[PDB]
C-alpha cells in the first residue's frame, strides 16, 4: 500500500452534495490489488478482534453486522479500509457516516473517500487506516498499544481543532438560521455572512463591541464611579495601598461588616467576603495585597444577599441566574461526609470546560471555609437545611445556578439595561448582590457589584434548576436583526469554454448598477475597478477573498472544474449558477475520464443553486440540459437557436429563457419577448460574427435578468463592454497596425478551436496561425487541434507551451504535426494545402508569425501567457 | 480573562 495523493474537500463536491467535509485518497494496491478478505489468511479474525465495533457498520446488506458478512464473502481491501477509517475516527467521539470506494482508470490505484468532522483528524484517520490494514495483512493483528496511541492522537486532534462552548453555541445557531460562517486565521475569529453584510465574533465580543466599553468594564473603580454618577446603586467603597489607611477607610465605608478585595486578580484571588473585626481585616488586607498585581486593595461595605448574574444582550435582559455556592442539604438524615461524594457520583457533574457542573473539590482552603461554618464533617444538618462548603458562589467550585429570568422586577430590568448602555457594552454580564431579585434594588439594599465584557453564558443555557434560555439566539438576533442572513448575491459561472468572458460581462453589467462587484476570473481577482490579486484565481481560495471583503456587494466567481475537483466549492449555495457547455476536451485529468463524469462534475454548480435561486443552462447542449432535474430552484434556458423545442416548451409553461431570434438578444418571460440589443451594436459579438460571444452574452443577460436588473442597465452594460486589451486581456482581441490585423485569443481545446474558426473563416485576408496546447492533455486532443488548425488556417506554426506539465518536450508539437499531416492527406485536390512548420519557442513563433504577415492578412496567436503576446504586439506598435 |  502506498498513499499517492491526499486531498480534502470543504464544500459541495463531485462525490456528494450536503456532505461538504470529505477526504479523498489515491491508494495504490501494489500487491493486494485483487485479493479478497476471504483469501487473506486470518484477516477477518484479526480485524474483528482489533475493532469489534465494526459489528455496528450497517453496510450494503443494510442489516446489523452486514459489513462483517461482506468481509466474510470476500471483499476488496479498499472497502475495509474506508470502513476502518470511519470506525477509527468514530471511536474518538466524532460521528461520521459517509464513505465511497472507486476504481480509477489506471490499473492499480483506488480512490477512497471518507467523511470527516475535523480536517487534521480526518487526514490522520485516513493515513492510519492503511497502516492498520497493512499490519493486519502482514502479521494477522494490530498491537493494542498502537491502536490506543492512534485513538489518543485522534482525540487530541479533535480537542485541538475545537471552538469553545460559547462559539460553538453561536455557530450552531447561525447554522440553524442558514447564515454562512467561516473561521478567520488570525485570532480565533468567526465571520458570519458575506461581503458588506458580514459580522465578526471572537467568543462573545462582536465587531460592534466598543473598546471604550470593554476597558471601562475591566476597570472596577472607573465603572463604580461612572455608575454612581448615573445614580446606579453601587457598593460604598474605597481604595487603599498602605496599612495606615485601613482604619480611615473602614470609618469611611460606614462601619462593619466590610469586604477586602484586590484591584486586579483572577478567580477571586485573595478576596475575603465577610469580616467583622480588626485582626481578620488585617490578614485579609495582607492576603489581598500579596494577591493583587499592583499592591492596591479595594475595601468596601459588605452587602448581604444572594449573588445573581444578569446577561444583557443588545440592551435587553436575556437571562438572570442566581449563583448558589457549593452546598449540601441533609433532608435525608445524612451528614456532610456521605453527601460530598454522593453528589460527586452524579452524572451531571464533570470537569473540563464542557460540563458546567464541577465536582465538589474538597480543598484545604475549602476545609478552612467549612471550619468557619461552625460545624464539622459528621455534623448532621439541622431539619434538612442547606449547609455550604464555600462562599464564592462559582460554578468552578461546584456551585449551582438557578434560573430567575421570569421573576426579575421590571424596574430591575430597566436599571440593568441602563447599566449596560451606560458602560457601553452590547453583550454584558452584570453581577448583582440582592436579597430578592423580584423587588426593586432600592427597597432591598441591592447593589451592582461588577460589569463583565465578553461574559460566558454557559450557566444560562443549562441552569440545572430552571428553564434554559436561548442566549445564542439572542446574540444572533442582535447580529442579524430581521429574518436576514448575511448573504450577498453569488453568481457562479462554470463551463468548458466561456467562463472568463461571461464572468467579466456579468461584472460589467452589474457595475452599471451602482454596486461594488467582486469577481474572480482566470486573469485575476478584481474588486470594483481595481485588481485585488493576480494569478489564476479560479478556486475557492480566491472565492474566500471576494466573500470576505467588507466592500463587496455582489460576488461573481468563475468556477473551473479544477477547483471543484481539488477542494470543492467555496460556498454552500449560489444565487445564480450558470452552466455554459460541457465538451469532452481535457479528459484524463484526475478521475475524470468520460464526458458523463465531466458533466457530473460541472453539475455541482447547478445543484448548489438555492431553492430561491436560478440555474442558467444551455438548452442547446444535451448534457447541460440534462441537468434540468436534480436542481433545486428555478431553471432558465439560453439557446442560440430560437426554435429549440425544450426552450419553447419551458417558456410556454412559465418562462425565463433567452434566445437570439432575429439579430436580437431577447429575453422570453413566457409569452412576452423583451429585446435588449441588435447583437451588431454589442462590440464583443463583433457585428454578430462570433456566435460563441453571442451565447456568452445570452447567458450573462439572462443571469442578470433573473435577479431583477433593469433592462436599461443590461443594455448599457452590453453596449459599453469592449473586447479589446483595455478590458479583455486575451479574449477575442483585435489589434490593427494598418497592413494586416492580429487576433489574440485563449483557444486551447477543440471546441474553442471550432468556435474560433467559425469567426476566422469569415475574414477575407490571409490566415496565419500560431497554435498550441497544454502538455497535460491526451494525444487525441492534440490530433484534433492539429486537424482543426489545418481546416481553418492557411499558415501553421506549431508551438509547445514552455510549462509542459511533465510531458516530454516536443511530443505535443510533432503530434499536432501528425494531425495536420492526416488532415492534409485526407484531401484529394488542392482544396486546402496550408503550409506547416513547428518551432517550440513562443517568442520565435510570434516573431515569425508577425514577420511574414501580408497585406490585409489575419495573424491568430494562441500563446501560453497573454502578457507575452500583448507586450510583443505593443512593442511593434 | 476570556469568557468572564
Ligand atoms: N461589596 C460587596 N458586597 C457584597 N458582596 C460582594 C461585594 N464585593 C464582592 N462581593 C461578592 O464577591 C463576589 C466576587 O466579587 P468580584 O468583584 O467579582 O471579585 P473578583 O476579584 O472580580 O473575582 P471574580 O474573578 O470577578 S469572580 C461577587 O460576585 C459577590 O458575590
Ligand atoms: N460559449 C463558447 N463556446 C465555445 N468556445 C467559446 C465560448 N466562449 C468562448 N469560447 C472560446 O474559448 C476561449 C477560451 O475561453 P475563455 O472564456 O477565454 O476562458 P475559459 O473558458 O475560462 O477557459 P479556462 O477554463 O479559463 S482555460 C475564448 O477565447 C473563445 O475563443
Ligand atoms: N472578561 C474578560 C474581558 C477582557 C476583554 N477581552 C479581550 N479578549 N480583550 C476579562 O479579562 O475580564
Ligand atoms: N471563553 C472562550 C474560550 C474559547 C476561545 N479561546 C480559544 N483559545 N479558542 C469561549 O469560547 O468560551
Ligand atoms: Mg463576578
Ligand atoms: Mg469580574
Ligand atoms: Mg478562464
Amino acid at each position: 500500500m502506498k498513499i499517492l495523493k491526499l486531498q480534502t474537500l470543504r464544500g459541495p463536491n463531485y462525490w456528494s452534495i450536503h456532505r461538504h467535509k470529505l477526504v479523498v485518497m489515491r491508494l495504490d494496491l501494489e500487491d493486494l490489488y485483487e485479493k479478497y478478505t476471504s483469501d487473506i489468511p486470518g484477516f477477518y479474525k484479526g480485524l474483528t478482534e482489533v475493532l469489534p465495533s465494526l459489528v455496528e457498520h450497517l453496510c450494503s446488506p443494510g442489516v446489523k453486522g452486514g459489513f462483517l458478512t461482506r468481509v466474510e464473502k470476500g471483499t476488496l481491501i479498499g472497502h475495509v479500509i474506508e470502513h476502518v477509517a470511519i470506525e477509527l475516527q468514530e471511536l474518538a467521539g466524532m460521528p461520521v457516516g459517509f464513505g465511497r470506494t472507486r476504481e480509477t482508470s489506471t490499473t492499480g490505484v483506488f480512490q477512497v473517500v471518507i467523511e470527516y468532522e475535523n480536517e487534521q483528524a480526518g487526514r490522520y484517520a485516513a493515513r492510519a487506516a492503511v497502516r492498520l490494514c497493512q499490519s493486519i495483512v502482514d502479521t494477522g493483528t494490530y498491537p493494542a498499544t498502537e491502536l490506543q496511541q492512534d485513538l489518543e492522537d485522534l482525540k487530541e486532534l479533535k480537542n485541538q481543532a475545537s471552538l469553545g462552548p460559547s462559539t460553538e453555541a453561536i455557530v450552531k445557531e447561525a447554522e440553524a438560521r442558514g447564515i454562512p460562517w467561516t473561521q478567520l486565521g488570525a485570532r480565533f475569529m468567526i465571520q458570519f455572512g458575506y461581503g458588506v453584510n458580514q459580522k465578526k465574533i471572537q467568543a462573545t465580543l462582536s465587531n460592534q463591541t466598543g473598546i471604550l466599553g470593554v476597558e471601562l468594564a475591566c476597570d472596577k473603580e472607573g465603572t463604580k464611579r461612572i455608575l454612581k454618577d448615573a445614580g446606579v446603586p453601587v457598593p460604598r467603597g474605597t481604595v487603599a495601598r498602605y496599612f495606615d489607611e485601613l482604619q480611615d477607610a473602614i470609618e469611611y465605608v460606614g462601619g462593619y461588616p466590610i469586604v477586602i478585595k484586590p484591584l486586579d486578580g483572577n478567580h477571586g484571588r485573595g478576596i475575603t467576603i465577610d469580616v467583622k473585626n480588626w485582626q481578620e481585616a488585617e490578614e485579609a488586607y495582607d492576603l489581598a495585597r500579596k494577591a493583587s498585581k499592583t499592591k492596591t486593595v479595594i475595601v468596601e461595605r459588605y452587602y448581604t444577599g444572594k449573588d445573581h448574574r444578569v446577561l444583557v444582550v443588545n440592551g435587553k435582559v436575556v437571562a438572570v441566574a442566581e449563583r448558589v455556592p457549593a452546598h449540601v442539604v441533609g433532608n435525608g438524615k445524612s451528614t456532610i461526609a456521605e453527601l460530598i461524594e454522593e453528589t460527586n457520583r452524579d452524572p451531571q457533574r464533570g470537569d473540563g470546560h464542557d460540563n458546567i457542573l464541577t465536582r465538589i473539590t474538597v480543598d484545604k482552603s475549602a476545609l478552612d471555609i467549612l471550619g468557619k461554618q461552625g460545624y464539622s464533617i459528621d455534623s448532621i444538618p439541622l431539619k434538612g437545611k442547606k449547609c455550604f462548603l464555600r462562599a464564592t458562589a462559582n460554578l468552578s467550585t461546584g456551585g449551582i445556578a438557578v434560573d430567575r429570568t421570569d421573576e426579575i422586577h421590571p424596574e430591575n430590568v430597566w436599571l440593568l439595561s441602563r447599566v449596560a448602555k451606560i458602560i457601553g457594552l452590547d453583550i454584558a454580564g452584570i453581577d448583582v448582590v440582592t436579597e430578592d431579585i423580584s423587588q426593586p434594588l432600592r427597597e432591598v439594599e441591592g447593589v451592582i457589584v461588577e460589569v463583565n465584557a465578553a461574559p460566558g453564558f454557559r450557566m444560562h443555557v443549562a441552569p440545572s434548576r430552571g428553564l434554559a434560555r436561548n442566549v445564542a439566539g439572542a446574540v444572533m438576533d442582535m447580529l442579524f436583526p430581521g429574518s436576514k442572513n448575511g448573504r450577498i448575491p453569488i453568481l457562479s459561472v462554470t463551463g468548458t469554454n466561456g467562463k472568463t468572458t461571461t464572468t467579466r460581462l456579468l461584472a460589467h453589467i452589474i457595475k452599471q448598477t451602482g454596486k461594488v462587484v467582486g469577481y474572480t476570473t482566470t486573469d485575476g481577482t478584481y474588486i470594483g475597478e481595481y485588481l485585488a490579486e493576480t494569478g489564476d484565481n479560479t478556486g475557492p481560495q480566491s472565492a474566500h477573498l471576494i466573500l470576505s471583503d467588507p466592500t463587496v456587494e455582489v460576488a461573481v466567481l468563475e468556477t473551473a472544474r479544477g477547483g471543484i475537483l481539488r477542494s470543492g466549492l467555496g460556498f454552500s449555495s449560489c444565487e445564480v449558477g450558470i452552466v455554459l457547455n460541457v465538451t469532452a476536451d481535457h479528459l484524463g485529468i484526475g478521475d475524470i475520464d468520460t464526458i458523463e463524469q465531466l458533466a457530473k462534475l460541472k453539475s455541482v454548480v447547478a445543484e448548489s443553486v438555492m431553492p430561491k435561486g436560478y440555474a442558467v443552462l444551455n438548452a442547446e447542449d444535451p448534457l447541460v440540459a440534462a441537468m434540468a432535474d436534480r436542481v433545486k430552484g428555478q431553471v432558465a434556458y439560453f439557446s442560440m437557436d430560437p426554435n429549440n423545442e425544450l426552450l419553447l416548451r419551458h417558456t410556454e409553461a412559465g418562462g425565463l429563457a433567452a434566445i437570439y431570434e432575429n439579430g436580437y438578444i431577447s429575453i422570453l418571460k413566457g409569452d412576452w419577448t423583451l429585446r435588449i440589443e441588435k447583437a451588431v451594436n454589442v462590440p464583443i459579438t463583433m457585428a454578430g460574427k462570433a456566435p460563441f460571444m453571442i451565447a456568452n452574452a445570452l447567458a450573462a443577460c439572462l443571469a442578470v435578468f433573473t435577479q431583477g436588473v433593469k433592462i436599461e442597465h443590461i443594455r448599457k452594460g452590453l453596449s459599453t463592454f469592449v473586447a479589446s486589451v483595455d478590458q479583455t486581456p486575451g479574449r477575442m482581441n483585435m489589434f490593427n497596425m494598418g497592413s494586416y490585423h492580429a487576433l489574440v485569443d485563449y483557444a486551447h481545446n477543440p471546441a474553442s478551436y471550432e468556435a474560433l474558426g467559425g469567426f476566422v473563416r469569415n475574414w477575407p485576408g490571409k490566415r496565419i496561425g500560431v497554435v498550441g496546447g497544454p502538455g497535460d492533455r491526451r494525444d487525441e486532443d492534440f490530433v484534433s487541434l492539429g486537424e482543426l488548425a489545418a481546416d481553418i488556417f492557411d499558415e501553421i506554426i506549431i508551438k509547445e507551451d514552455d510549462d509542459t506539465r511533465g510531458r516530454p518536450r516536443g511530443n505535443a508539437a510533432e503530434l499536432i504535426c501528425q494531425g495536420v499531416k492526416q488532415f492534409l492527406n485526407g484531401i484529394k485536390n488542392s482544396e486546402s494545402k496550408a503550409t506547416y512548420e513547428s518551432i517550440l519557442d513562443e517568442t520565435a513563433a510570434i516573431n515569425t508569425a508577425l514577420d511574414r504577415a501580408p497585406i490585409d492578412g489575419l495573424v491568430v496567436i494562441l500563446p501560453e501567457s497573454v502578457n507575452r503576446a500583448i507586450s510583443l504586439i505593443e512593442g511593434r506598435h | 480573562d476570556d469568557d468572564d
